Formats: structure tokens, C-alpha cells, sequence
């Protein structure tokens, strides 16, 4: 579908082909995060630290509960109906997340039956198991620091020093928490927040949180790094200071008739100057339809591209024509830097700009020369079994394309400038030229 | 409102032991620091000891440390003090008080007796 | 160990008076000062804590300050009901407890 | 001023209206940060750690003092005058910051009268109060770790182990500090650095630093997250290794006749394809004047937009005409992804592309159909009291606009492509067309 | 080469001139990082923590070794030759890095002769010195925490608590490690990863790592902050769980006939409105050739610009003409915000828009007035020895340019709009105008 | 496969000391926890003690703590138990076992005797 | 201290039976349960650990569960080879060791 | 420049106690480690003890630990050593020295006697 | 405990000589070596520390090295003023102090 032979002559060498995968079909599991430690074993050295901490934390947590109440108070069974008049203004994603919240409320009630047990936990990780329905894990922030450092040093340091250490630890925890759970969290009714961000309520240790789930999959790291494991806040307690979070754990599904092709850029020679083609380096093909892709939001692995949603974007007709063989429509830009690549290897064949770099044939010792009418040279073992470029010596294979590659020639597109200020300059100059042409007709 | 009441013997014979009890109403003794103070007739205040019953912690005035023992009773919400080998210098008015301490909002450390009992007079004759 | 107060102070009505309290680096230099009032034949009450913070239901005519190893209590708009004894106290790091001043009796003319 | 009814027909649904707030009128307060801990209680276990640490820290701190001296040595009382010849080259902001720096030196001298007391602090947070004018807080880095962890374990571990632990802690502190206080700080004469960044000198615990100030305000979190609380370095001591920082604490003032309007984008149907309008989603209206806003630098809350400066930017005449009702000038882009939103809710009324998603009337059970001539459908309770879209059931209100909304029709603007490479492709193609038209006249 | 006098009249005031420096000629040194701590002094309280940790870490480390094996198995001496057929597809940088890896394997073998000694280290930093060739430093993650916190508290806390603390510490370490060493690292055969990123395997303490090298240079901080100190993974052990890293330590070389000029933007007056010129603020001049520079990737100091590679980019002919004195080709944009700078100081001379700001002469007390035909005013001591602008008082020098600066006048370029949506709007409008002009010819 | 063998005296006179030895094949005693259990004829199991030879750690049943001593020998890979002042209540079958304990992958804490020896009968007469 | 088990249990073949084990907050409430089997005249073996995890080579007819301070062992498809004694054990935080139940003898009809 | 001077008795009777004093000029004894060394006539050096006066820390040679006491005097900037129950084996030349120890810039740990005194001869007859 | 040195060494003038010092894992294997010189009838002085670092005002003809549990001191350009005794010392982790060698006497021909 792409014309690789013509593309290689303007410095776009064929790269690795990859699969396309997207997340789907999540499983759900609920967990409790308690945001205040249990200080019952150091109660004589607490002062008024916990009161001030509770005041600050309540100030942080009140708006989140307020935002959840908007959907909680306006949703009822019919199979669930929302009161659109009361909600007023909302995106589709927010409404869907509200439906999910209403679904989670039942297990939330079951968990909240364990309030007294939740308040009395004294270890960093605890599994509460009373009945088959009343079972949940509890993770407590800063409990490990209190149990390991402060309690063992009682009476080895003064009570004043212990109190100051506890206060400083709590203040640092709040300083770290504010970025994720502060006013930046305008929309808690959603399921797009990653588990890594949520784990800041537990000091950023998401490995332990995921271990409590008990799942097992070969795509675990790929799911994590593609930002595909998310969580949603379902309940906030303003008297015990804990939250309930529902975690969504999906699978990765491969799009059947789709692939993503990479292109490696190489500089080429034209009119005693060095140039590079301005063409996207990643192209998505789905059912023989060509498009761009916003690959900066995806995860690129050796064999596939993994994304949490479909990031396809449209492409102009001229660019699509350029990719299919019409090289006079592919733009180019001048090279004024020494860092631009000058050669590449594809399927055992070398594509090199031997005007800009020295190319030698190790088998015979003779130099490899490029004429002024050639953009770049294809080197395989029909002409040179082993090539030398600087300090690099490479043994080569055989080219599967045309046997007359180096004698054909190609048509060259127009130059462009991609700097941001240069874009405005070019737009203004084109508009002025258009105005001149328009006023020439009137006179 | 938190209230405190002292109780003890009106007269203590010399070389015997003085026992005092503080009874608290409106709060649990196991969630606060408490303290004992005394004032001789016509003179200034003197600190005796501070206690945290929940963990059994105690801080003593170094001059009186060797003659002071403390005890508690959570069921009746009471705490008791005992001073042994009393002489004529130990006649005074005795008070129990609630004694919070710690850092303020702006990290200034302080101690204060914020609630006082009426006090009980002890005469050594 | 102990804080130094003046035994007596006196000032006429509608005037203002100041009572000083002197200590050391272990108690006043590093920690705050509390002020207590004792009226004739009644329970002692807390007037000031953390060097300047008034307790609930305490008149604004009472103020406190601290400088170096010394502290001061200022009373303005002096009235007859202000006749009492006044005591200063401070936490001492070497004792893990409070140390008291000698007390100052206030007489209004 | 905006034509909401016409805009909704090209998928721009009216969203929340917000107020505009900007920081102003700051209060000032000075504080000392000591960057070397007091090791007098473990002096037998120090080796040569402190000497090496001091060498490294002096290397870091010398350029900052050098930069401050340029303004300190060239400013005198007149009401203050700067020597422009000696300064040479400066922006207006730098000169204003220099004036502020000269203002702070009077309190800097009083603070520096406490040098011996500052050097002898042995706790993480200390308040020095000698006189009414000589009063300041001192915050000491790493003192808590030394007091809580290293001193209590003396003789439980070897002296060599204690020394190594101290060295590693200091090295980690420097590694974290270099990002903020290293060569990236070439302009310390300014008041634009946030308090969060400055707190890196105290391990990143800005909560404690702000608590020492003793302020109280309901807009505290909004001030923090809008990057409106800043600080300036006023004095550097190269022998005791501490700095003096002046913190600026402003209020938030609301601009009276201004507001910010949000638009929610929804795909619409035209010519058997799906489209999305390319229009800014946040519009600033001030005194009935329309402009863009660089909202990425501001904080968006439920009720207002909060910024540390005025971020208004100009808008083209064609775009302003598009916003006021001339929909033939609003550009559009093709949709080739399944993630684009398909419906939205505004003031209890549904705007939905029912060609792309299934729409049903719960009240009657009959389907809701959209013709090819309609871009999207408005659904209220005059025709559908309760609507079903997938798993979403919504009860609706009444539309306050025209009663003939679904039968009027609108005019559609031209398609565009927004990809970065496609921009250069389009510019080059337009220039080639212009050249062809120009050369047609000559012949 | 630049026309500074004409540029200053459109608000582009001459700023500081800086040197151009690029890294070159690196020295190499190898170091070992062990990623599992030695728990032999607490072996009774380990449970099954180490087995689970090893499973997770092996899962992380296997792909890196797999990627290295591709080059290791296909490179042999000839002076080294790569098997191009076996490699298949590769960029030039990857092949060069493979050559470097083959060179490093020789010292890797000598280091691996010390496997038993490496496994038995029990301190955070250890220097192994067996022979002149068998000498290397070993850095062990989390060993300091175990030695300082967990071992001293044995039997002060329960064995269960100690085990839980160890597990949590290991989990936090993995949570931090995954960002750098996870699936995001698909190309370990390279030498572009910074030493700061590599130090995450040692808790992010790159200061200690660099201290073990023993180097000394005055450009140390500049080398660090310009991302010029890099490292490469040479060997991975999947049974002892350590890696060998080669560090590259370069020098900075100054490009001889090159410099970088900065321009300070100031608003100016035209037609009862305020404008700002749209021109790049940093310009690179090399051998009297003018170009742009992608300065966002470089480090800007007081005296020089420091980069890890050449970041020069081309510039349009019209912009180059604008910079050389053709001011009618310099675009401009309207000002609608109060934050834009209104004056600047260059070589002791003031350039100010005194229509927008109040300008007074302190020497005489009379106001300084600007007419409607003047873009801005140059103020030196020929007309005002001391100037007052708001709360700023400045003593001024003498202007070295034309004595008739304020009475000449300049030609003004065309207006432009730089907002991203406005770019597409302008492109579409220009295309529509071009289509209208084209169809006028046919009819 | 790890295997264990108990050894001891068939008959122990009253008030004397009982000595038992466990020999391990297939593993080193210095890398695991071990434990001792006994069962009286016709009754249930009773825990005696757990040991970690590498660090010399020991946990005791509080009822039998005062009469129990332990020892080891790494060269022959054996560990030994001694119970003093035996009465008629100490006749039983005795077992040694491997006794791992810790948190699981999902942070559930557990203890288990995963390998048992055949056991040896001791009669006190 | 000790765990409570029923002394006996009985059920016919091809049926299912359940054995209970009761404890307290220090042992079963906070920690998991292990189950051991003792056949007539042979070595004891570990059946269940961590409240539900079967050992290697243990038939799927054995299952375990825990709720509150109690635990249960369920045996389905009852056969004659299942006649034995069954013991439960749990780690106790106050002892730093296991506590055993009294044992239950299973008789099949 | 730091300088050190030793002082002591020329002759010590057997079974008595030998006392030595080191006086420092140019530095404070409370900011450094110090050490004592001795050399028998015609033989090699032998380490005695190291001291940190500011915290009163001391490290001993295990052979001589039971016979060594140390003391200090900050006003006169002196530190003193005392060896009890001396025999004929204790006749030697004695030195005091400054003894810094720690990690270098490249994390190599070392110890060194960087400044030595002239020494004093002690004969036990 | 103790470090092993050769009792004597000898070499002619203008030549070079090497002195060895042998130890164990607790002192030389894990820590560095210091070298001291004792001239006839004069105060001892520090020559080398940290295995290779010369003291101030020490000639470049002295060098040091360490390998395994052994260390060496090399003297080049041998002269008559170099006749002395030489001692090696190393910190020992089991003693929290230095251990000395027996010393080597250097005679020039
Ligand atoms: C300009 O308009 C023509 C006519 O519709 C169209 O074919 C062409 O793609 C447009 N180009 C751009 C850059 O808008």
C-alpha cells in the first residue's frame, strides 16, 4: 500500500512493523485507603498534632464528597435513571461514570458495615475477612514509619522530639498529597485517573496495592505503562478519614486488520545541499485505510503499540498521495546541523548518503562514489559484500527490489520551513502575495 | 464541662503517709495528662508531679521524687497520689489539674494547667 | 529551677501596669510562658498561654509578651477587681515539667 | 454576545460559566533556611564528611551571591536610585525585583544580627525571639533525620556505619537540591519562583514553612495551586551556610465585568461522515470584548478561573464572526476515531448525534430517528420525557430556545486538517497553487 | 550583521551575547550496581520476601538482556564486523552503540571474574581491589536502610513487623524503578541515557556515584545540567541480579567563530494600539551565517549556551531579511494583556513606550512625552540624566548610535495572529480567497 | 527431597533428662526454621518449640519453657532437644518438622509444618 | 491458647461433610489457618495452608474457608480412604508460635 | 602548626602505676581524635589506645585494656594516660599523636597518625 | 592482630626497591594502608595514607599500592638518606583500631 522503494530514495527507510492493541473488558475490585495513622501506642507524645492534621485533611476532603453527592443524590432505580434537570450540565463521560458510581454503591454499603474494624487497624496492610460479603483490604498511610521508627525510640529521645518528628512526617505527606488530591481534582466523577496517581494516598507504592488484588497476567507491565489500569473514588468518610476506591483491571485486545509502520529518516543530496523529508514517521493502516496516529500518548514496544484508547487522526489527500508514490508532493527541509542521521540499515541492506559520509568497500579496498544526480546510494552484496563507514564494518545481504535502483532517478518535492515563527512569517508573506495578485486584477 | 474534685485526710500525723484522690467528671482520665500542685499557707505554688494514666507515664519534681507514688482506677475514673514520710513542711493546700502540653499551630511549644480543682487542705500535726 | 518575679506591684485606677518574669535558656529562652491569676479565696484560673494567647472569656485588657529570657504581663484600664496574685510558669527541658515564679501581688490605689 | 443556539448545531454545546480572578496586594515575611545540620551530638562519628559537604555546597552557593551583589553594590538612597551604567543590560522585571531586594535589606541586617544563635540551632524548626525587631524562624535541613535515626543508634552500629549513613543522606540531599538551585537558576533577582520550588531547600515540606507564617484564609489551596505564593532570595551566608528568603502572600481579586465561557464539543453528521468543529473551548469576555485565553497556565475550579497574571490573547476577526453566529466561517475536521464524544447535556436538555449512537424514547418505546439533512438532534421533554442512550437513562427538562430547532437547518464551514506535518503540507500546496495562478497571468 | 538600531525601534532591544559550547571527547569508566540487598544479618525474619522480589525483578530484567544479546551474538573481530543480515533493521546510532558495547565487553569479563565477591558485599558502597585489572566499585540499593533501621531494631519489634517493613521497602523501590527500567526502555543499545536516570537503580543518588569516579573539573555542574554525562548498560546478571554500567565523561569545547545573540521584547505604539514583534529571541551566528536554534534543549548560563549536540535549525529568507534591517517584513501581534513588558535597559540606555507608561525626568521634574508617530522612545543622558518610571529611578549613560534616533521614523510590518486555532482559521480563509480568485479567471 | 529422622532413648527413668536428635538429609539446617511436636498416646498434638539454627533463635511453648534446651551441629547437619525433670506425663511420640512462616504473595500471614519426620516413641517408667 | 473442634464427625459415602475450628482475635482473627491429616499408623501430612491453598498432590475434594474467628474444612465425594483424624492450627501473636485444635476423627458410613 | 609534648616519670618502680601527660599547642583537644603508641628498645611499634575527649570515647588494645585509664583537662588543653601494675616488659618510649580516621573523597576508609610528639622514655626498674 | 613484613631489605644506589606488607580480610582486604618512616634518632613521620596518597613535602620517589590482602611501598632513585625503618599499619574492623607491621630496615649499598 505504501511505495517503499520510492520512499527510500527521499530518505524514508522502511522500519519495524508493529501490531495495534487497545484495552477492553475490565474487571473491578474495591479497596480501602485510610489516610490517618493509628497512634494508640505512642498516645502520650501526640500533643495536638492529630487535631491540626484532621482540620487540614477535612479541608482537603470536603469538596470531593460534595462533588460525589451531586450524582449520589440524583440517581434512583427504575435499569437506573438520572435526573437531568438536577444535574444540569454534564459531558457523556461524566454521566457514564455516574452510572458506574451508582453500581458500586452496594458494595460500598457492605464495606461501610466494617467501620469500627477499619478504624482500629494498626498495621500498614491488613485483610479484614468477617463474612463472604464483608471482606476487604485496608492500607494505612505512614503506619510503617510509626511502627518501625517512632515507637521503638520512645524514651530514647524526648517526648517533644517524638512529637516534632510525627508532625513533620504528616506535613510532608500532605505536601506530597496536595498535587493529586487538591483543587486540580475538579472532576472526581470519572474513571480515567491512573492507579499510579491514586497510590499517592499510600505514599506512591502502587506495587503493594496491585499485589493485594491477587491477579496474574503476562501483560502486567504493558498494562501499567500504557496507563490502562485506572481507579475511581466511590466513598469518602469525613469522620474516620478513609476512602473507598474501585480499581478497573482490563485486558489488551489486538485490532485484527491493522498495523503501524515506522519510517527511519536519512538525509539526502540535492543541488549541492543536504535535505530531510518532512513526513510522519508512524503511519496507521486499518483495513487498507491510511491515517495518522497520536503516538505520543501510546506505549511503543518491540512488537506492538499499546494504547488506552483509539488515537487515530485524519490525513490530508496530498500527504496520502505522497505516501503512495507521488514524491513531488512530499515536502523537504534544509539541514544545517551535524547531528542528522546519514545512513540506515533495512532488511540487511544499507541506504547511505555517501556524499556526506565516507563509504568504502572492505572486500576490494576501493571507495564507493555518489554522483551529484543521486539522492543516496543503496548498498547490498551484489556490489560490495562488506562495507566500511568510519569505524563501522558491516556484512550485507541482497536487495529484493529493482536491480536498477541506483540508475533510475526520482522527482523531488518543494522545500518548507517548520520553525514556529517561520510559520507565521510564511503565512503573512503568502497573504501579501495574494493581496498583490488580487489588486493587480482590479487595476 | 470537665470538673475535678480532690479528697483526702484532714489531719496527717508526722512520719505517716498522705493519700489524695482526684475524681473527674465529664471526661475519661485515660485521654489526657494530669498534674498535682500544692501551695503552703501564705507562700507560692510548687509543682509535684504530672501523670499520663493511659500509658502509666510520670514526670516528677526532682526534690520530691523519692517520696511520691501514683495510682489510678479507670472504672471509677479516679487517680491517686501518695506522699510518704511527711513533716511539718508538708502542710498545704493541694490541687489536681488537667495539664496539656505540645506545639501550637505555629510550632511554639507550651504547657498549661487549663482546668483546676477546688483543692483540699492538709495539716501535719 | 525557679523564675524571678517582683514581690509587689501597684498603680492607680484607669492606669496600666506591667509585671516581669525572668528565667534562663533552658525554660524561657526555648519555651513559652503561661500566666495564672489567683483571687482572694477562690480557685486559680489560667489567664495567658503561649506567651500571648488569652483564654476564653478573658478581658482584652490583659496582654503578654516575651523577649529573650524574659516575659511580661501588661494590664490596662486598671480596676479594683484586678487585685489578685499573678504567677508565671514555663516548661523546662531539664525537668520535663513546669517551673513557677514567686508570684506578684497587685494592689490598686 | 455569543450565539449559543447556532453554535450548538455544529456541536458546540454551552457549558459552565466561570468568574475571573487574579492575584494582587501581597504581604511579605522573612524566614531563614539553614542548609547544614548540627552534628554536635555525634561529633566523634563525623570523619571528614562535613568538610567535603561544605566544599560542594560552597561551589553551589557562590554564583547566587555573585548575582545578588550586582544589584546590591549599585543601589543607593536618593526614593532609591540604580546606576544604569553599572547594571548595563536588564529587563523591567529584573529592575523591579532589584528595587524589592534593596527594600528587604533593612530587615536582613536585623536578622543577620542573630548569626551566632542561628548557627547553634539543634532542632528542625526553631523560633528565635530576642527583641520585637530580632525575631525569625529557622528551618534546618536533615536535622530531623539526625535527631531521630542516627543519634539514638550510636554504639548499636559501628562508627564507620554511622559516618557512611550521614554521608549518603547529605549526598541524596544535594542530588535533589541541584535541580532547583543549580545552574538553571541564572536569575536569582526575581520574585517569580514558587514557594513549592523554594521548599526544596527544606526537603520539599512547604506545609510546615507556610504554617510558620501564621496566616489564615479561605483561598489558601487556590492560592497554592495557582502558583501565586512566591519567594525571593535576599541574603546568602557562605560561612554559616544559610539563606534568607522573603515570602509574598497575596489575595485574589475578581475582575468585575469579566467571565470565561466553556464549550463542550460533540460530533455531528454531514454528507455521510462525522465531523468536529475546530473552535477554542474557553472564551474570555471582558467589557463585552471577546478574546482567547492561555488557560493552560491557570487553575480551573468549579466556580472560577484563577491565574497569577492576565493571560488574555488576541483573536482573529473571522473566528470572532464565527462565535457571533456566522457558522460558515467555523472550520471543521473529519472524525476517524471511536473516542470522540457523541452527546452532551446542557440545562437539562440533550444534544445528541443519533445517527452515530442509538437513541430511544423510554416513555413510549419508539426509536428517535435523525435524517441525513440534520447535523444533530435536540431532545427535551416536549417530545421525549425520558431518553435512553445505551445503558444511560435520563429524565429531561424543557428547551428555552426556538420551538422549531429541529426543522431549521444551518450553514456549514470548510474542512481543515490540524496535524503538524499536514500544516506544512497545506502551506506548500497553497503556495504552489498561488505560483501557478501568478504565472498564468504573465503568459 | 544584525541591524540593532532598526530592530530596537520595533521593540527588539539588544541583550546579552553568549558563547556556544558542545560536549566532546569522553573518558569511560565502569561500575557495578547490585539491585538486591544483603539480608544475611537478619535472615531469621525474611519469610518468603526475597523469592517474590526475585521473581518480579527477573521479569523486569529479562527483556534488557534479550535486547543486548542481539548485538552480542552477532559481532566478531575481523577492526570489528557486524552481521547486517542477522541484525536486520537498525539506525546508525544503534550500530555505533553496538560497536561501543563490543569494545566494553573486554573489561566486562574481568569484572565478572569477581562474581562471588560482588554477591557478598554488605555495605552501600564498596571498592573491590584484587589486582590492577580486577578493580571496581559496587553500589547496593537499600543496604543503608537495612543496616541503619532494620538490623538495630531486631527484637525491639516483632519478626512479623520487620518482615513487613522489608517487603514495603522493596515494593517502593520497584515502584520507583519501573519508570526508568520498565517497558519504556525498548532500546538499551544506546549511550544517550543520562546518569541521573541511571542513578534510579541506586535510589537517585547520582552524587555518590559520580564521587566514586574520582574526577575533578570546573565545568562539573554545567556538564551535569546540560545532560552531557551519560551511561550505557553493558552486562546483566540474572542469577546474582546486578548490572554493569559504563559512564562517559566528556569535556566542553567552544565553537570558535560562533555566538548566540538574545533579543528582549518590548511593546510599541502604532495607530492608537499596542503591538509586539513576532521574531525569535535567540539567534545563532556561525561564520557570519544566521540560523535559528532549538534552545529549549540547551542550558543557558550567564556567559555561554551549553548543549549536548548541535541544535541549529534553518531560517526563512524573509526572516533573515527582517533581521538585517528590512523591518517591513517583521510581523507583529496585538497586545490585549497588561503583563507585556513596557521598557528595557541596554548598555545604560533606556528604551521605553512612554505612551503606555508614565516617564518623568528627575533632573528637571518635567514629563517626557511621546507623539503618536513614534513607536517608542530612546532615553539617554543627553536629554535626561536621571529618569523616573513608576517607583523606579535610574541614572543613565550615553547612546552610541545615531544622534537623530527620536526624529527618524521606521516602516512597520504586517499584523499576524499566533493562536493555534487561529492558524487553521487563517489557512482556511486564505485558501477560500485563493479559490475565489482562481474561479474569477475561469469565468 | 528433604527427609528428617528422629533418634532418642526408648526408655527414660523418671526425674532424668530426655534427649532427642533430628538428622536432616537433602538440605542445610542453617537455611530454615524447624520445630518439635509431641502427641501423647490417644490424645492430640502439642507444640514444643521452634528454632532457627543459623542465628540461634528460639520460640518456646510457655508451659514447657523452663524445662527445654536446644543445640545444633552443622558439620553433621543435626539439631538436638533436651527436656529435663521428666514425669509420667511426658511419654509420647515425638516429631521434628520444617516450619516455614511468613506473608504470602497477597499479604496473608501464615505458619505451616510442611515436612514431617516419622517420629520416635518415648516412655517414662 | 487452644482452638475448639468437634470431637467427632460422620457422613455417608458420596456425600459431603464440614469440620469447624473456632478461635480468638489473637490467632484466627488476625492470621490464617492450616489443616493437617493423620491416617491410622502413618506420618502426618499438611493438607491446607493460608486458609484455602492445597498442598501438592492433594485432591480437589478438600476445600477450606475462614470467616471472622472461625474456619472450616469441607470434604466432598466422601470415600473410605478419608477416614482419619484432622487437626487445625493457627499462628498466635501472643505466643510467637502455633496453637492447635483438639482434632476431629472422621467416620464414613 | 599543631605541636605535642609528652611528660612523665623517668623511673617507675615495679607493680606501681605509670602516668603520662600530653600537652597540645596550636589546637583544641576537644575537636580531634588522639592516640598513644609505644616502642620497646630495639623492637617495633605497639598501639595502646585512641581517645575522643569531647564525647569521652575510647578504643583499647585488647591485650592492655584491663590496665589502662584515661583522663582530660580542657582548661590547660591536656590529656593523660595511666597504666597500672607495671612490670619489666613495660619499659619503652611513649608517644602521643593526632589520629584522624574516616572515608576519603572517593569512599576509601583510612586511619592515620598525622602528627607525632617527640616521645618520653620510661624505664621500669 | 599483626601484619607480616620482611625483617630487612637492601639495594644499591640509584636503583629501586619494594617493601611488602601482608594482612587479612578484616584489616587490609577491607581498609587502606598507611606507611610511616623512622630515621635514626628522630621523630616518626607519616609517609603514605589511603594506599597511595603522599603527605605534604614527601618526595615523588615514594609510591604505594594495594592488591587483595597485600600492600607494597616502592622507592626509586635510592639514596643514602633513605636508610631508615619503615612500618605499615591498617585499620581493623574487629578491633576498632590500627594494627601494625613488624617493620623493615632499609640498608643501601
Ligand atoms: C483549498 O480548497 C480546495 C477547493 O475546495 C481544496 O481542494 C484544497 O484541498 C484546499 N486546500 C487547503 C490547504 O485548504
Amino acid at each position: 500500500i505504501l511505495h517503499y522503494e520510492k520512499l527510500s530514495k527521499i530518505g524514508l527507510v522502511k522500519g519495524v512493523t508493529r501490531k495495534y492493541k487497545i484495552k477492553s473488558n475490565p474487571l473491578t475490585k474495591d479497596i480501602v485507603i485510610k489516610m490517618i495513622p493509628n497512634v494508640s501506642n505512642m498516645s502520650q507524645c501526640t500533643g495536638s498534632v492529630m487535631e491540626n492534621y484532621k482540620t487540614r485533611l477535612n479541608g482537603i476532603l470536603t469538596p470531593i464528597k460534595g462533588a460525589l453527592e451531586i450524582y449520589k443524590n440524583n440517581t434512583h432505580d427504575l435499569g437506573v435513571i438520572m435526573a437531568g434537570v438536577a444535574i444540569g450540565i454534564a459531558t457523556a463521560a461524566q454521566i457514564t461514570a455516574g452510572v458506574a458510581l451508582y453500581e458500586a454503591m452496594k458494595n460500598a454499603d457492605n464495606i461501610n458495615k466494617l467501620k469500627s474494624s477499619i478504624e482500629s487497624t494498626n498495621e500498614a496492610v491488613v485483610k479484614l475477612q468477617e463474612t463472604a460479603e464483608k471482606t476487604v483490604y485496608v492500607l494505612t498511610a505512614l503506619q510503617d514509619y510509626i511502627n518501625t521508627n517512632l515507637v521503638p525510640t520512645i524514651d530514647k529521645i524526648s517526648c517533644k522530639q517524638t512529637e516534632l518528628s510525627l508532625d513533620l512526617a504528616l506535613s510532608k505527606y500532605l505536601s506530597d498529597l496536595l498535587f493529586v488530591f487538591g483543587p486540580n481534582l475538579q472532576d472526581p466523577v470519572s474513571n480515567s485517573m491512573t492507579i499510579q496517581a491514586i497510590s499517592q494516598a499510600f505514599g506512591g507504592n502502587y506495587e503493594t496495592l496491585l499485589r493485594t488484588l491477587g491477579y496474574a497476567t503476562e501483560d502486567f507491565d504493558d498494562l501499567l505503562e500504557s496507563d490502562s489500569i485506572t481507579g475511581q473514588i466511590i466513598y469518602v468518610d469525613l469522620s474516620s478519614y478513609y476512602i473507598i476506591v474501585r480499581v478497573y483491571f482490563p485486558i489488551l485486545t489486538e485490532i485484527q486488520q491493522a498495523y503501524i509502520q515506522e519510517l527511519l529518516p536519512v538525509s539526502f543530496n540535492n543541488d549541492n545541499s543536504e535535505w530531510i523529508s518532512i513526513v510522519p514517521n508512524f503511519i496507521l493502516v486499518r483495513n487498507t485505510l491510511i491515517s495518522n496516529i497520536e503516538i505520543g500518548f501510546c506505549l511503543i514496544t518491540k512488537r506492538s503499540v499499546i494504547c488506552n484508547q483509539d488515537y487515530a487522526t485524519p490525513m490530508t489527500n496530498n500527504m496520502r498521495e505522497c505516501l503512495t508514490g507521488s514524491t513531488e508532493k512530499c515536502p523537504r527541509e534544509l539541514v544545517v546541523s551535524s547531528h542528522v542521521p546519514r545512513f540506515a540499515l533495512s532488511n540487511g541492506v544499507l541506504f547511505a548518503n555517501c556524499i556526506s559520509v565516507t563509504c568504502q568497500c572492505q572486500t576490494t579496498g576501493r571507495a564507493i562514489s555518489q554522483s551529484g544526480e543521486q539522492t543516496l546510494l543503496m548498498i547490498d552484496n551484489t556490489t560490495c559484500p562488506t562495507a566500511v563507514l568510519g569505524n563501522v564494518i558491516i556484512s550485507l545481504g541482497k536487495y529484493l527490489g529493482s536491480v536498477n535502483y541506483n540508475s533510475e532517478g526520482i522527482a523531488i518535492g518543494p522545500p518548507v520551513f517548520t520553525d514556529k515563527v517561520d510559520i507565521s512569517s510564511q503565512i503573512s508573506s503568502m497573504n501579501q502575495s495574494l493581496q498583490q495578485s488580487k489588486d493587480y486584477i482590479k487595476e | 464541662q470537665v470538673q475535678l474534685q480532690e479528697s483526702g485526710p484532714g489531719l496527717v500525723k508526722p512520719s505517716e503517709t498522705l493519700s489524695l484522690t482526684c475524681t473527674v467528671s465529664g471526661a475519661s482520665i485515660s485521654s489526657y495528662w494530669w498534674g498535682w500542685i500544692r501551695q503552703p499557707p501564705g507562700k507560692g505554688l510548687e509543682w509535684i508531679a504530672d501523670i499520663y494514666p493511659n500509658s502509666g507515664s510520670t514526670n516528677y519534681n526532682p526534690s520530691l521524687k523519692s517520696r511520691v507514688t501514683n495510682s489510678k482506677d479507670a472504672s471509677k475514673n479516679q487517680f491517686s497520689l501518695k506522699l510518704s514520710s511527711v513533716t511539718a513542711a508538708d502542710t498545704a493546700m493541694y490541687y489536681c489539674a488537667r495539664a496539656p502540653r505540645g506545639y501550637s499551630y505555629s510550632y511554639v511549644f507550651g504547657h498549661r494547667f487549663d482546668v483546676w480543682g477546688p483543692g483540699v487542705l492538709v495539716t501535719v500535726s | 529551677p525557679v523564675l524571678t518575679q517582683p514581690p509587689s506591684a501597684s498603680e492607680a485606677a484607669r492606669k496600666s501596669v506591667t509585671i516581669s518574669c525572668s528565667g534562663s535558656s533552658s525554660n524561657i529562652g526555648s519555651n513559652s510562658v503561661s500566666w495564672y491569676q489567683q483571687l482572694p479565696g477562690t480557685a486559680l484560673k489560667l489567664l495567658i498561654s503561649y506567651n500571648d494567647q488569652r483564654a476564653s472569656g478573658v478581658s482584652d485588657r490583659f496582654s503578654g509578651s516575651k523577649s529573650g529570657t524574659s516575659a511580661s504581663l501588661a494590664i490596662s484600664g486598671l480596676q479594683t477587681e484586678d487585685e489578685a496574685d499573678y504567677y508565671c510558669a514555663a516548661w523546662d527541658d531539664s525537668l520535663s515539667g513546669p517551673v513557677f515564679g514567686g508570684g506578684t501581688r497587685l494592689t490598686v490605689l
